[PDB]
RNA sequence: UGUUGUAUGAAAGGAGAGAAGGUUAGCACUCCCCUUGACAAGGAUGGAAGAGGCCGGCCU
RNA sequence: UCGGCCUCCGAAAUAUCCUUUUCUAGCAUGUGUCAUAUCCUUAACUCAUUGUCCCUUUUUUUU
């Protein structure tokens, strides 16, 4: 949809389904939706995939997503850093928890050859 | 003036309808009224146009591939019931010769 | 090709000219040729009119 | 007892009909009518409140 | 009654069966007079004028004397009240009885309801006797509309139409005949201006 | 519309993969191109068999004789003289100006 | 088919091919 | 939608193509000539400095420039 | 002084309906059936197989 | 002189198959670089707007 305000009500609806039929049933259809081209929604999936991972907690959604690095195509690649990214700002103070498992990732992905993986 | 036409003309109105009534999976004439047919689109009809309800010109066969003859006889053309009189086509059209004559009366006063 | 075309004659023995143009069949009589200098009149019979005499 | 529904429609919500399709869209699912009869006879209409 | 007649019209195609189809009902004959009035009428509503009830209202005329000598009313009804008529339906019915009168469907008999002069005339009935003539005219031709005007066994029909009796009308009747293209018409009456 | 470089290439090899009666296929692999852009594209540009060479003395005198047998009828002479329609015209126009000079 | 008018069969006209005389005649 | 299939999912759709695509054009290319990356880019492995390319499109259009033919025909 | 002498349909739980891009139309070849009064027509085009050589495997 | 056609049923559309019970059916046995396109990608990038421009002519609503 071309209205924002249409994407972000999307976005939340993911939460509250993921809270009935489990995260892990959502999060395949989300991860899967990484490989499209067009960027607008691979943005509102990442921001989906953040979503649930907040409100059903990380140790659910974070084996899987970090699972999902290893797809040896660059936007889901891409994707994953990017919903980390929103995952660590929307959980706050809770992601002491989580540190020391995604520091690996990271340092992984600032020693990329893209540029972007390391924007 | 061609008897040709009108007989063909009463066979195709009659194969439209028929077959308005073959998608409804029934014939019968009663659940089919010419009421369903011919009301006009604006009341929820179909709305179809007439020429086939016309009495069918006919005279003597041997004679009439002979000579031009009278009408002497009628054929009945579609069924109807018989106090309804549905409006022909031909009647809301003006003939040509009609057109012609009045089309150059228009123009010269006009000018 | 003489099979596609229609020729008529109109002659001291065939008193009606016969053609065909646009869609329409028309036959030509004329009032001198007819029997008891009779008109049919009904629609489909254009009734020409010589122009210099003003008579059909 | 035929209730001539879409059954793709009714469970799904997608058909491949579309405006052609000659069954019913709609996607209610109360019980048919055989339905109650049979659970009036053996007494299960109800008995679960 | 009027509605059958006039969708037993509008469901005819040609004017055989029309007529057929009316005669088919029998009505009584104390209805005849509403009957042709109703096929005047019918006539008068078309856009421009159709043979057909010129030739349908014909073989009615020729069926039966009771239908020719109610169109025969129906001319000095009509003519009376002309003035009521818009132009279109005027022009119809001028064309109409025209030709009832060039197929002698009807006596010439009628013609002598026509009255011309400065008073009698509205401007409506001016019209209606300018198209009536303007096409008698064109069927016949200007010679057999003469034979026919100036007639032995006519003559007390027309004098109102040909008015001898004073000079001011005689030269209205000439200017007019003359203003429509019928100028022909006027020159035994020109000599009796001369006289 | 116009033809990029890795669309010729696709182009390419699909018709060596799947021939030349199967352009329904090949349109598939490409981006908002139909059917009769794709044979138009092989045979006027991407065919091996067109002649991307220099015109010889031969077959430039075989064009100026038959443009002026039958003139502007570029399809017809073509396949005489071996090369594209579009070729030989726009050749034969080049000669044109050059004889102007 | 009387008196030489009419259809030979009235199946297949669309109609029921009931003929009567005309009465407009002179 | 499972009697008679209905509607399309062209974001899908262009992944498969972007994957036919994919197919088509690498088998053309013998096994040493290209190498694939960790994020599915692809090297080429004649031409000595190594140029990576995005897609096997690119990869196709690149060995056919005259930069690889040079390259090409010393090894 | 018993037992595997079998099948149909339904319910519950699973699988998912041909076409070398997608959506599909069918008619048959063999042998396995079902509806049918069938020398007809249907049952997803009814379903299921379908290149050659050697001993499920190997080679073109 | 007479002249009056028909009326309906199913199939080709919502599959098919497997497993366990339930109902019923039917059986059968047993001492780097200039200058140009293109491709890929990035930024929760946006989806029209109404917010005194009143400025201007020798120009000024009459007891
Ligand atoms: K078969
Ligand atoms: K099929
Ligand atoms: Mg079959
Ligand atoms: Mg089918
Ligand atoms: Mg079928
Ligand atoms: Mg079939
Ligand atoms: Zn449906
Ligand atoms: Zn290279």
């Amino acid at each position: 949809a071309h209205k924002k305000a249409i994407r972000r009500a999307t976005v939340n609806t993911f939460g509250y389904i993921a809270k009935a039929i489990g995260p892990h049933d959502v999060l395949a259809t989300l991860l899967n939706n990484l490989k499209v081209q067009e960027r607008q929604n691979r943005v509102c999936t990442t921001v989906a995939i953040a979503i649930v991972a907040e409100t059903c907690s990380p140790f659910t959604v974070l084996p899987a997503l970090m699972n999902e690095y290893r797809v040896p195509e660059l936007n889901v690649q891409n994707g994953v850093l990017k919903s980390l990214s929103f995952l660590f700002e929307y959980i706050g103070e809770m992601g002491k928890d989580y540190i020391y498992a995604v520091t690996p990732l990271l340092e992984d992905a600032l020693m990329d050859r893209d540029l972007v993986h390391r924007q | 003036n061609t008897q040709e036409l009108l007989d063909l003309l009463v066979k195709c109105e009659n194969k439209i309808q028929t077959r308005i009534k073959i998608g409804l999976n029934s014939k019968m004439p009663s659940r089919f009224p010419p009421v369903v047919f011919y009301t006009p689109k604006e009341l929820g009809g179909l709305g179809m146009l007439s020429m086939g309800h016309v009495l069918i010109p006919q005279s003597d066969l041997r004679w009439s591939k002979q000579t031009d003859v009278g009408i002497t006889h009628f054929r009945s053309g579609m069924s109807h019931e018989e106090d309804q009189l549905i409006p022909n086509l031909y009647r809301y059209i003006q003939p040509w010769e009609s057109e012609f004559i009045d089309s150059q009366r228009v123009w010269a006063e006009y000018a | 090709q003489w099979e596609n075309s229609f020729v008529s004659v109109y002659s001291k023995d065939n008193p009606n000219l016969l053609f065909n143009m646009c869609g329409f069949e028309c036959r030509i009589l004329p009032k001198c040729r007819t029997s008891y200098e009779e008109f049919t009149h009904k629609d489909g019979v254009w009734n020409l009119q010589n122009e210099v005499t003003k008579e059909r | 007892y035929q209730p001539d529904i879409c059954k793709d429609y009714k469970e799904t919500g997608f058909c491949g009909f579309g405006d052609s399709c000659k069954f019913l869209h709609d996607r209610s699912d109360y019980k048919h009518g055989w339905q109650i009869e049979r659970e009036l006879d053996e007494g299960r209409y109800g008995v679960y409140e | 009654f009027r509605r059958t007649i006039y969708l037993a019209i509008q469901s005819s195609l040609d004017f055989e069966e029309c007529a057929h189809k009316l005669l088919k009902m029998e009505f009584p004959e104390s209805q005849t007079k509403e009957l042709c009035n109703m096929i005047l009428d019918c006539c008068a509503q078309q856009r421009t004028y159709e043979k057909f009830f010129g030739l349908l209202a014909g073989r009615f005329c020729m069926l039966k004397k009771e239908y020719m000598e109610s169109f025969e009313g129906i001319f000095k009804e009509q003519y009376d009240t002309i003035h009521r008529l818009e132009t279109n339906k005027l022009r119809n019915v001028a064309k109409m009885f025209a030709h009832l009168l060039y197929t002698d469907s009807l006596p010439w008999s009628v013609l002598e309801c026509i009255k011309l002069s400065e008073e009698t005339t509205t401007s409506s009935s001016r019209i209606f006797v300018k198209i009536f003539f303007q096409e008698l005219c064109e069927y016949m031709g200007l010679p057999k509309l003469n034979a026919r005007l100036k007639d032995e066994t006519l003559q007390p029909f027309f004098e109102g139409l040909l008015p001898r009796d004073n000079p001011r009308n005689t030269r209205f009747a000439i200017n007019f005949f003359t203003s429509i293209g019928l100028g022909g018409l006027t020159d035994e009456l020109r000599e009796h201006l001369k006289n | 519309g116009v033809w990029r470089n890795t669309e010729d290439e696709i182009l390419k090899a699909a018709v060596m993969k799947y021939g030349k009666n199967q352009w329904s296929r090949i349109a598939s692999l490409l981006h908002r191109k139909s059917a009769k852009q794709c044979k138009a594209r092989w045979y006027e540009w991407l065919d091996p068999s067109i002649k991307k060479t220099e015109w010889s003395r031969e077959e430039e005198e075989k064009l100026l004789h038959l443009a002026k047998l039958m003139p502007t009828q570029w399809r017809t002479i073509a396949p005489i003289i071996g090369r594209t329609a579009a070729q030989c015209l726009e050749h034969y126009e080049f000669l044109l100006d050059k004889a102007a000079q | 088919m009387y008196n030489g008018i009419g259809l030979p069969t009235p199946r297949g006209s669309g109609t029921n091919g009931y003929v009567q005389r005309n009465l407009s005649l002179v | 939608m499972s009697f008679k299939r209905e509607g399309d999912d062209w974001s899908q759709l262009n992944v498969l193509k972007k994957r036919r695509v994919g197919d088509l054009l690498a088998s053309y290319i013998p096994e040493d000539e290209a190498l694939m990356l960790r994020d599915g880019r692809f090297a080429c492995a004649i031409c000595p400095h190594r140029p990576v390319l995005d897609t096997l499109a690119m990869l196709t259009a690149h060995r056919a420039g005259k930069k690889h033919l040079s390259s090409l025909q010393l090894f």
